[PDB]
């Protein structure tokens, strides 16, 4: 009872496959017009999620 | 080149009307005619 406790719910890095697929069970968000918005728009691959 | 649709390998969806063009990282796919990405 005092050892086994592991939901294993840990998003590991950007490269996690959960982020890549735009599943509706989770919603991702950021801050408008910030630097991260520029970072994603500039990338020629990340405009899929 | 002739092609078909299978979800994990090739995905065909209609283009965005506001953009009026195929989205990036995609190719036009004429049917056999409405352009789809």
């Amino acid at each position: 009872f005092l050892v086994l406790d592991r939901p294993e719910e840990r998003i590991t890095g950007i490269n996690d496959p959960r982020l890549r697929n735009p599943s509706d069970k989770f919603i991702y968000a950021t801050v408008k017009q910030s630097s991260v918005d520029i970072y994603f728009r500039r990338q020629v691959e990340l405009s899929t999620m | 080149v002739a092609t078909l649709e299978e979800r994990p390998f090739v995905i065909v969806e209609p283009a965005d009307p506001i953009s009026g063009t195929c989205i990036r990282d995609s190719v036009p796919c004429r049917s056999q005619p409405e352009k789809r990405c």
